[PDB]
């Protein structure tokens, strides 16, 4: 019920277009989470979907935190990841409903919550490459004693399809080509439309483009340097779209500096 | 004073040990290499997973282990 | 769970005793795998009935308690005794970020919730009563066949589908270690009827999960290959197996150790 | 260092001024709980003679000073002065 | 009597603390970090689950696990 809130075209065009002045936005992302839900899985009632709802929001309150990706990675990652032998594992009677949520919702920001919010035991030294597999010893010995067999792997492309997200990054631009050329075909005119109707190259490279400044804006939140004084001319999420901001009449950049050389990479 | 205007030939300086303020028995090796081993290790922990982290981290680890065996012979009870 | 009720009997007095706290535990939990049963209710309802006669006895209580509400007393004791608000004061200050603290106000916390710390108070009597410590260590007389031949196999196979559903293993002891007193030979065995050899598999039984172990085998000079061969030796002989069919049974046992094996991958 | 976790215990009657582990901070509430339950608005404790070993009665004076200062509790000394000064 | 009128900007007073109304080999600052764990606990309980209530205690956990961990040295005797 919580995917919603992280895929969902028509709460992004609320966010993406809604100034960051105000604040309260409780009643915009309730309306627009039940016509997300409307359209991704229309078989649901409406009276299950409001209690749903009705509950995820009180059940966040007593918990005394606010509606945010910081409160909802934190439900999503204690429901379905538990530590176990080899680390963070997903429970084996959730597994199969767990996979859906990955249909529709990455693992790489459910992953880094579980780990803030519940460590591994002892503070166990943790590098995450692989996605979560549940843990069951009876597999376990199987797959150890006798290997796996794959007969169908396409090597082109990217080991998986998160860290393509991150490729993407590395050509802002040079993506935006194959979005392009892509979209001549009639059938990309189709498919990009039944996700968001408003999907446009310019958008494309529009939400690419913010992508990239909020990853920038939020890492100098988590290296712990201090703001960096020109985000009082911003409030509207568009103004991210130029990779250059207006303060005082001067030029305002947005990249930083990373400790990694590869600032765009899994780790 | 004269620290303050040294951090800016590059030098870094660690903060000053004062044995006035330590436990009475503890050697000053120990008290120095815990100023010393914090630095250097927060330094590396500054990297954030890099190739460079793993290579220095574990000679550092070596280098303070094979010195723990001196670290029991700045004097004690009795030998064994 | 290994031993057949029938088995277990034999040679024993008509009337075993055992402590007042060992019984009223005995008695609630009786209830808990019985009154599910559609048949065996009979025992149920008589262990509930006569539990809340016990419980008077023991936490000398005046008012009314239920079978409910001793099931609740009873699953809040796996708590620790020294959490705060179940021994100690509940307004003291709290201790410096140990790995217990996580523990300790675990069970303080939710002992506070759920409005009802009615079955708390009990419990802290169950604790820390001069009586109610006294009371329990006091023996009391119990019938050899309480329950019917039946009726403590329904209990065994109880246990079975709730610990194969977990999945959790049982180390078997050596079959060289007369230790039990109770069987006459190598052949009547516990563990045989936990790898279901037909003749000694009672039925309705859910197969476990069985590793090998020799950790007391009771005799001068064993080994793990010696205890192998012993219990190859009687499939072959008293239960008359091929030695291939009678191989995997053992087999069985002696990759259930690999499986759930300790050992880091 | 595994004893102060069990410090830092409260005082959970009258709640005094004082927080802790002094010993003083426990010993009121237990003198006045102990007066109601006796009948009594106070306690007469005697300390005999210490004439023979006056040594002894150091404890005693500490005793005195650092515990024996509630209102509610009256206690009788006796001896010589003179060997208290010494 | 001074701890009196600060009691009647804000400012807090601990309580009077006297060490030969203690045991004789229990520091000081063991001491003053009992009752000053004595106000802050009391009014965490006062919040009992208010706002930020969490935020407050969980910071003041770590905060007495780290001053812990360097309260066996004072104490201790000799360097082991």
């Amino acid at each position: 019920m919580e995917r919603f809130l992280l895929n969902s075209t028509v709460l992004l065009y609320r966010l993406s277009t809604v100034s960051l002045d105000e604040v309260s936005l409780d009643e915009r992302v309730e309306s627009s989470v039940f016509l997300a839900q409307y359209e991704q899985a229309r078989s649901l009632p409406d009276h299950v979907a409001k209690s749903a709802w009705s509950y995820l929001v009180q059940q966040i309150k007593q918990r005394n935190m606010k509606l945010g990706p910081v409160a909802i990675l934190r439900l999503i990652a204690e429901k379905f990841i538990k530590n176990e032998k080899g680390g963070p594992k997903i429970d084996l009677p959730m597994f199969s409903e767990w996979q859906t949520l990955m249909s529709r919702v990455s693992c790489l920001p459910i992953i880094a919550c579980h780990q803030v919010f519940n460590p591994g035991p002892a503070s166990q030294e943790y590098s995450f490459r692989w996605p979560l597999y549940p843990y069951h010893p009876t597999v376990e010995d199987y797959i150890t004693r006798e290997c796996l067999h794959e007969t169908h792997q396409h090597l082109n492309g990217s080991t998986s399809a998160e860290e393509c997200w991150l490729d993407a990054l590395k050509h802002p631009e040079a993506c935006l080509r194959d979005f392009e050329k892509g979209w001549a075909s009639q059938e990309m005119k189709q498919l990009c439309a039944q996700i968001d109707p408003s999907l446009t190259p310019r958008i494309f490279k529009d939400r690419l483009q913010i992508a990239c400044n909020i990853r920038e804006i939020l890492c100098r939140v988590a290296q712990g340097v201090e703001l960096p004084e020109w985000i009082a001319s911003m409030q509207n999420p568009q103004q991210l779209a130029n990779s250059t901001i207006l303060h005082n009449g001067r030029e305002y950049g947005f990249a930083t500096v990373w400790p990694i050389d590869d600032k765009y990479s899994q780790e | 004073s004269v620290v303050k205007s040294l951090n800016s030939v590059n030098i870094k300086c660690l903060p000053t040990i004062d044995p006035t303020k330590l436990p009475r028995h503890e050697p000053i090796l120990v008290t120095v290499t815990a100023r010393l081993n914090k630095m250097v290790s927060d330094k590396l922990k500054g990297y954030w997973a890099s190739n460079d982290y793993r290579k220095q981290k574990e000679q550092w680890q070596n280098h303070l282990a094979q010195l723990q065996r001196g670290l029991h012979l700045l004097t004690d009870k009795e030998y064994k | 769970i290994g031993i057949t009720p029938s088995i277990w009997k034999r040679s024993l007095p008509l009337s075993l005793s055992m402590t007042k706290e060992t019984r009223l535990l005995d008695l609630v939990f009786i209830w808990r795998e019985l009154r599910s049963h559609p048949e065996l209710l009979r025992y149920a309802s008589d262990a509930a009935i006569e539990a809340v006669r016990l419980a008077h006895k023991v936490f000398s209580l005046e008012e009314e308690v239920s079978i409910t509400t001793l099931d609740q007393v009873f699953e809040m004791r796996g708590l620790l005794a020294e959490s705060e608000g179940l021994l100690s004061e509940l307004n003291e200050p709290l201790k410096p970020k140990s790995l217990w603290l996580e523990e300790y106000e675990r069970a303080r916390e939710l002992v506070k919730t759920t409005g009802m710390k009615r079955p708390l108070k009990l419990y802290k009597q169950w604790l820390t009563s001069d009586n109610v410590r006294k009371q329990r260590a006091e023996y009391v007389e119990v019938a050899l066949e309480y329950l019917p031949d039946e009726a403590v196999v329904a209990l065994q196979q109880a246990v079975m589908a709730k610990m194969a559903d977990r999945n959790i293993a049982i180390e078997c002891p050596p079959t060289s270690n007369t230790r039990i007193s109770q069987y006459r030979n190598v052949s009547e065995h516990h563990i045989f009827r936990w790898m279901g050899l037909p003749g000694e598999a009672i039925e309705g039984d859910v197969p476990m999960s069985i590793c090998l172990g020799s950790d007391d085998p009771g005799i001068f000079a064993a080994d793990l290959k010696s205890e192998f061969y012993h219990l190859f030796v009687v499939l072959t002989r008293k239960f008359g197996l091929s030695p291939a069919d009678a191989l995997r049974k053992v087999a069985e046992v002696n990759e259930n150790g690999r499986i759930y094996r300790f050992h880091d991958v | 260092p595994e004893y102060f976790s069990d410090a830092l215990k409260l005082d959970a009657q009258l709640d005094y001024s004082i927080g802790g582990q002094d010993l003083s901070e426990i010993f009121e509430e237990l003198v006045k709980r102990a007066c109601e339950i006796l009948d009594c608005k106070a306690i007469l404790i005697t300390f005999d003679d210490i004439d023979t070993q006056f040594d002894a009665g150091w404890d005693v004076l500490e005793s005195i000073r650092k515990f024996f200062n509630s209102r509610k509790l009256v206690v009788v000394a006796t001896g010589d002065l003179r060997l208290y000064s010494q």
